[PDB]
């Protein structure tokens, strides 16, 4: 039999005139991933996973990352956090009652600790 | 949406569990219909945050 | 039609309907014309030129069915009994004598998991 | 305390035969089976001969059962023809022909018993009880069809979620904060209590009252601290301690902070200033108050909610999962034993107890190490009394390496007391007299080498047929045991695993290069063979140091095969590619996700190959019908006709073979394809196989069928395998590098010295900690003895004097807290100076010791 | 579950033990039985009482064929409205009451039984020494002559038939180990009064190993060598030889059922290729259990390419 040819090949391409900034940002975030996902339009997608079996008792990953970003963006404007806390408790992504309260009380403390030296030079 | 458990409050109280009033199909459909009704940034109404996605001509699936 | 009178929970009807739907078979095309694949059919003896068997290891052939545990005829044997073990051991000899030209018998000797050892059956 | 002649064993009452490793245990049970099957022995035999259907052999693994049945099948077929010929080439059957009175009745009995061999009663433990419960239905309470399942984790977690939902939710925050501090959620809670729930429920030391609820206990603790916090404000305010150089100014600041510490009520964790406020503290470092003795009361016994929470969880989770299993109609392999035990314990089944002993008037047990207390209760209740029905026991009292599965040595410890007779076998038939002398000499320094009087000394005699096994290398010969001493004072075994783990690989490479050049030899008598590059093996304790030893060998350019590969097949790249490849068949129209499969490394295309197909329309149109037909084949016949058509059509199996190691990758496709058939014969929804696969991708279970297979057998590399998967195999050359390090245990869980029950103290009593630590000390010694029933010719090992503290120069060590250091230090704490000559004292013709070599030979 | 199991047991009782049901209808027990009859008897009594109380029909299997044989014993040559001629073949094992009914029916209607057996001479059991003297009558052939079991007197009056059981010296261990059902069934068959028997056996010439096996299992002679004396054990060439390139009976060992099916596929294809006159209407293959093996058969016989695709 004949062996597998190497995947890397010289490829013809002509440079366009105008390029957006965020296109450069997404390219330079991870160039191999960019070459796969915008040059020849494939994506090795981790397909849509199954529904989690229960309500989240504890938060990790993006499910707390966007919460941290939203809390920092709210706290940098020196606004009330109780309104946004009510918003998330209405949305339904917090532990029931006391555990969510304690989670909020520690997350707000750490984001305020960052936000003090953030706002020191605003 | 966040729908994981059984159907209604009778179902969650029949198996002798506290009525959390959330993460059920009635709660999810109410959230989705309220999100069809208004926008999400305007605020909560009945401790339910409306869902931003379904607003167009796709909502017959609801 | 058997004239029952009381009520029934739905689980009886549920699993009874499941077993009744998973009971029916199809035995239509035993003599289609190409090569035939079938179980060792009880009460059958047909001459053929080539006969081949599979799965002759220990603990699988013959079948090992325990009785119900309170049977009466299992304590007083008689002449007209029909045990599955004796039926299989008779069917093996019938299949041996039904051959005409060749024969082919195989089993499993080495377990694929850790290269342990197996054994064929007492008949072979 | 005496040896055994196998013919001279009386088959009455109870007989226990202790048999150490290197014995031929299989070659002992068959002789007794053949003797009892016809009834030889005269004054020391059973009253009547028995047919084969009346005999019971209980064995652990089906791989052992199928081999034992074949061995008896061969022995009967040999002895029967030997009886007809009346002359036998084997001395054992020559001896057994002495007591045979009739040389024509035996030829009838053996021939009639041989035809019934297929249904001989030799089962496993689970199959024994199921058959007995099916045979005895009414008094037991069994259903007639059992949907069998074996995955007791999903139901366990699902039911634990309900307990956490209904017993943690309505608490107030001031109580729930302390609960949240210890463990966050049910997933975190189950990890630390999973091993307690399985099997038999233990007995808890110091049980709290059965009605003390959570709020009542919390308020009681609040009131317990309330009086001390209220009355400390009058205790502070007088100089009742002499200030001096021993009187630190920080304690003045400590009750200065105690004045602040009388602040509130919701604070839980008290300050450490109260520890010096005790009569047992300040007097040695006057009563001084009536409340001064109250703090000594409340700081001698700790405080928490964890005991009550765990105790309230443990019974209810077991009750709920059992109720759900009963309601749905399944039954577990870990449940049938307990179901039989209750029926035997109750008074209803005495007719069952008589009926089973009527049908099975003999009992023998294989290996007896995994003697569960549930099983031993059954055996002692059935056959310890009710005479003229004897029982035999075959046991190997050490080597005890199924504690994580559930085997308990205390059941055997109790069982040794009541049984009277004791027997031991000596002949090895396996290894060198030098090795036998080494394993006899290594344990004669101190009596009771395992802190247990209930297990004896180990006198083992070598064989006589193979009394000249010699290993010769480079001129002179080579002694049995060669230990490697580490230079220095206080170095970790991590230092060995980083630097000096290459020394063993260097010696291995030297051995292989010398063997291929005819310098090393392997010889018996006068015949000789060269040493191959295959039979040398090395053993480790845990999976982590496999990486620490692999780099020491691949640096010197010897590839190494791995036998502890408990990695599931689902973790590799092939399953991730296979999910995309199969789901693209399910979605043959969505052009975004259809292109996932053609870019895979399995499919084998290039960038120029995809670029010319993206722009073209007709080349895209070609593959549409090819996948459409594949979907029709799957919807018509099954996964195999669908998948093997793709495996054949694109000419991929041959093309992978030309690549470097594509044959290594190709096996996993067929393994996954085989697993999909047993998936799809159970599951009937066609679309649900994809969600089954994605569900099984996430959690990597370590079950049987999900493991890999081996590839090469013409040649073999150096084999690395763990201790647990190293049972009953012959190894010429071994290496035991890291057998000097230890790992102390923390959770207090011990067995009582008299009751032998699983007593459990959820607190942290050091008296119980020492008792739970002595068992960990003994099991490491037993595993060390497991490590030395190998190495027919030569064994070697390393050692390192590791001190627990971070400093080096202190004059002591900590290896005597481990296994080998205690037996080499004779139960005393020593140092390097006290160990250097102790190592060299007992060296005579069998201990070739060498210093640490910080260098590379090739 | 209990109701279904009891229904199955009563069906088997009704087909096999008529006298126990006849006694339990009256109400007395039957001596000598084991346990569980003390509750199984009044259950059946109450069942028949209830099914008479409901007005349902009363006749069932046992009292049906008993009165059938009773009214067939005393009648004319044939009652009107019956089939004149009948053939019965493919029989190996039926309950003895069916044979009793066929015995009662044979006096009036012509019947034929195409019983099959792998032996020619008698190989059954014996009850009494007076039984075998009755068995010494003659069996004929279809056209011309008669025949009977070999060496008419000294063997069967000798220690062949041991005092209680059947032949202790059957010889061929294959037959003596596997033919329990056949031996019992032929003993049941050979205990009639109107039984007129005549056979037609085709001999087989020994040329292949399988033909050797069939000839030795038909003629009832042993070909084993135990090696009793030293000369017999030393010599080896007293048996029959075989050609070393014979494949009449082969064996094959594999590791997985998929590999087994692949091996059978390639071997069957090779034999079909080398032998010209072999129609695939002849080759059959049996398996132990079809539900655990049919996916691999589907696999090979769907993934076979069309160039040499054999049907199935």
């Amino acid at each position: 039999g004949k062996a597998h040819s190497e995947f890397v090949q010289p490829l013809p391409f002509t440079l366009p005139e105008t390029v957006p900034l965020e296109t450069l940002q997404r390219f330079w975030a991870h160039p191999v991933r960019a070459f796969f996902q915008m040059r020849l339009q494939v994506n090795f997608r981790t397909e849509d996973s199954e529904i989690p079996d229960t309500e989240p008792f504890i938060l990790e990953g993006l499910s707390r990352y966007q919460i941290n970003q939203q809390l920092l963006n709210a706290l940098v404007e020196q606004d009330d956090a109780e309104r946004l806390f009510r918003r998330f408790r209405a949305a339904g992504d917090l532990p029931y009652g006391a555990f969510g309260e304690i989670f909020w009380e520690t997350q707000c403390q750490e984001m305020q600790q960052l936000a003090d030296r953030v706002i020191a030079c605003r | 949406s966040g729908i994981r458990w059984g159907i209604d409050d009778d179902n969650v109280r029949e198996l002798e569990l506290p009525a959390t009033g959330q993460h059920t199909w009635r709660f999810g459909l109410t959230r989705m219909l309220l999100g069809y009704a208004m926008e999400s940034a305007q605020g909560e109404w009945q401790s339910v945050l409306p869902y931003d996605e379904s607003s167009g001509l796709i909502a017959e699936l609801v | 039609g058997a004239q029952y009178g009381d009520a029934v929970p739905l689980s009886l009807l549920r699993d009874e309907l499941a077993q009744r739907l998973d009971q029916e078979r199809i035995s239509q095309r035993f003599l289609a014309g190409p090569v035939n694949i079938c179980t060792l059919m009880p009460m059958r003896s047909i001459p053929f030129k080539v006969v081949c068997l599979l799965g002759m290891n220990d603990g699988v052939y013959p079948r090992q069915l325990a009785p119900l545990g309170f049977d009466l005829m299992s304590q007083k044997p008689k002449r007209g009994d029909r045990s599955r073990r004796d039926d299989d051991r008779y069917l093996f000899l019938e299949a041996l004598i039904s051959a005409q030209q060749k024969l082919y018998i195989s089993y499993i000797g080495r377990s694929i998991q850790d290269n342990s050892e197996r054994f064929p059956s007492v008949l072979v | 305390a005496e040896t055994l002649d196998p013919l001279r064993l009386p088959l009455q009452g109870e007989r226990l035969i202790e048999a150490s490793a290197g014995t031929g245990k299989t070659f002992t049970i068959a002789a007794l089976y053949l003797r009892l099957l016809l009834g030889l022995g005269g004054s020391a035999a059973f009253p009547r001969p028995l047919t084969v259907e009346e005999l019971l052999v209980v064995t652990f693994t089906e791989a052992a059962t199928a081999e034992l049945r074949g061995r008896i099948r061969s022995n009967i077929h040999e002895l029967r023809i030997a009886c007809l010929r009346e002359t036998t080439d084997n001395p054992l059957y020559e001896r057994l022909l002495e007591e045979i009175d009739d040389k024509a009745q035996a030829a009838q009995w053996l021939l009639l018993a041989e035809r019934q061999m297929d249904e001989a009663a030799v089962f496993t433990i689970h199959g024994f009880c199921q058959r007995m419960l099916n045979l005895n239905a009414f008094e037991s309470g069994m259903l007639f069809e059992q949907q069998l399942i074996e995955d007791e984790s999903l139901l366990r977690y699902q039911a634990c979620a309900d307990f956490w939902r209904r017993h943690c939710y309505p608490l107030p925050r001031e109580i729930a904060q302390v609960v949240f501090e210890t463990w966050k959620g049910p997933q975190a809670l189950l990890r630390d209590i999973n091993r307690y729930l399985q099997g038999e429920a233990p007995v808890i030391k110091a049980p709290p009252p059965d009605d003390e609820t959570l709020a009542s206990r919390h308020a009681q603790i609040v009131a317990r601290i309330d009086t001390v916090k209220q009355q400390w404000r009058d205790a502070v305010g007088e100089l009742d301690a002499l200030i001096e150089s021993s009187g630190i100014d920080r304690r003045k600041f400590n009750r200065s902070n105690q004045a602040k510490w009388i602040d509130k009520i919701s604070a839980w964790a008290e300050e450490e200033t109260n520890s010096y406020q005790l009569p047992e503290s300040l007097e040695k470092f006057t009563p001084r108050h009536p409340l001064f003795e109250a703090i000594d009361q409340l700081l001698a016994e700790p405080l928490s909610i964890r005991d009550l929470v765990i105790t309230r969880a443990l019974a209810e989770i077991r009750e709920t999962v059992a109720r759900e299993k009963r309601r749905r109609g399944e039954l577990g392999f870990d449940d049938m034993l307990s179901r039989l035990d209750s029926a035997l314990r109750s008074e209803s089944g005495e007719v069952l107890a008589a009926a089973i002993r009527t049908r099975f008037p003999v009992a023998m047990i294989d290996e007896f190490q995994d003697t569960d207390p549930q099983q031993y209760r059954i055996f002692r209740r059935i056959w310890h009394h009710q005479p003229e029905t004897a029982l035999l026991l075959i046991g190997d009292p050490k080597q005890a390496i199924y504690a994580f599965r559930g085997a308990d040595i205390f059941t055997y410890m109790k069982a040794r007391s009541e049984v009277h007779a004791h027997y031991t076998l000596d002949t090895n038939w396996r290894s060198a007299p030098g090795m036998v002398n080494s394993v006899n000499k290594l344990f004669s320094q101190t009596d009771d080498a395992f802190m247990f009087r209930e297990i004896p000394f180990i006198p083992v005699k070598s064989a006589g047929k193979n009394q000249a096994l010699r290993f010769v290398f480079k001129g002179e010969t080579q002694p049995a045991m060669k230990m490697w001493l580490m230079e220095g004072e206080s170095c970790g075994v991590g230092d060995y695993q980083s630097t000096m783990a290459q020394v063993c690989a260097a010696q291995i490479r030297d051995w292989l290069q010398a063997g291929q050049r005819g310098e090393a030899l392997l010889m018996n008598g006068d015949d000789a063979r060269p040493v191959r590059a295959s039979d040398i093996s090395v053993l480790v304790r845990s999976r982590q140091e496999a990486a620490q030893v692999r780099d020491a060998l691949t640096l010197l350019e010897i590839p190494s095969v791995y036998l502890s590969n408990r990695d599931s097949v689902f973790e590799t790249l092939e399953a991730q590619e296979m999910l995309w490849l199969l789901q693209a068949v399910m979605t043959p129209e969505r052009e975004n996700t259809l292109r996932s499969a053609l870019a895979t490394s399995m499919m084998g295309l290039n960038a120029l190959d995809i670029e010319t197909l993206n722009n073209d329309e007709h080349a895209w149109d070609v593959v549409v019908e090819e996948f459409d037909g594949y979907r029709q084949i799957w919807r018509k016949r099954g996964v195999m006709p669908m998948l093997r058509a793709l495996m054949s059509a694109r000419n991929i199996a041959e093309n992978l073979l030309a690549t470097a190691g594509g044959e290594r990758r190709l096996t996993d496709i067929l393994h996954i394809s085989e697993l999909l058939q047993e998936a799809g014969t159970q599951l009937e929804s066609e679309h649900a196989l994809v969600r089954w696969l994605s569900q099984h991708i996430l959690e990597p279970d370590s079950n049987a069928s999900s493991q890999q297979m081996r590839l090469e057998s013409d040649k073999h590399l150096v084999q690395i395998v763990t201790i647990h998967k190293s049972k009953g195999l012959e190894y010429p050359l071994v290496w035991l590098p890291f057998i000097t390090n230890f790992r102390v245990q923390e959770q207090a869980f011990y067995h009582d010295r008299h009751s032998f029950e699983a007593v459990l103290d959820l607190n942290a009593a050091p008296e119980s900690v020492d008792l739970a630590e002595a068992e960990r000390l003994a099991e490491d010694l037993r595993l060390l003895y497991v490590a030395l029933t190998r190495s027919v010719w030569h064994c070697s090992l390393g050692v390192a004097p590791l001190v627990r503290r971070r400093g080096d120069k202190k004059g002591d060590t900590d290896v005597h807290q481990s296994a080998l250091g205690r037996l080499l230090q004779k139960g005393e704490p020593q140092d390097a100076a006290g160990l250097r000559t102790c190592i060299e004292a007992l060296c005579d013709d069998d201990i070739a010791w060498q210093t640490a070599q910080t260098g590379d030979n090739q | 579950q209990l109701s279904s199991k009891a229904a199955d047991l009563f069906d088997q009782y009704l087909v096999y033990r008529p006298d126990w049901l006849a006694q339990w209808e009256t109400g007395h027990l039957v001596e000598g039985l084991g346990e569980a009859q003390a509750w199984q008897a009044p259950l059946w009594k109450a069942l028949v009482e209830y099914t008479h109380q409901l007005g349902q029909p009363r006749w069932h299997r046992a009292n049906l064929y008993q009165r059938f044989i009773e009214t067939l014993e005393s009648a004319t040559t044939c009652p009107p409205g019956l089939p004149s001629r009948v053939f019965i073949c493919g029989i190996s094992a039926l309950p003895p009451v069916y044979l009793q009914a066929l015995q009662a029916l044979g006096k009036h209607i012509e019947i034929h039984l195409l019983f099959t057996n792998p032996c020619r001479y008698y190989w059954g059991d014996i009850k009494d020494p007076a039984y075998l003297a009755k068995l010494l009558t003659r069996q004929r052939r279809h056209s011309f002559e008669d025949r009977e079991l070999p060496l008419f007197r000294d063997s069967e009056n000798a220690g062949q038939l041991f005092n209680s059981d059947g032949e202790q010296d059957v010889g061929n261990p294959l037959l003596a180990s596997w033919g329990k059902l056949g031996r019992d069934y032929i003993y049941l068959l050979s205990d009639l009064e109107s039984s007129q028997e005549l056979d037609a056996f085709v001999d087989v010439t020994p040329d292949n190993l399988l033909h050797n096996i069939q000839s030795d299992i038909l003629e009832l002679e042993n070909r084993a060598v135990a090696g009793v004396n030293i000369e017999e054990f030393s010599r080896s060439d007293n048996k029959r030889p075989l050609d070393p390139l014979d494949s009449s009976i082969t064996f094959h060992v594999c590791h997985s059922p998929q590999r087994e099916v692949e091996v059978l596929h390639d071997r069957l294809l090779a034999m079909l290729e080398e032998d010209p006159t072999l129609t695939p209407r002849d080759i059959i293959v049996m398996v132990a259990d079809i539900d655990s093996y049919s996916p691999f058969i589907q696999a090979v016989f769907g993934s076979a390419p069309a160039d040499r695709y054999l049907p199935y």
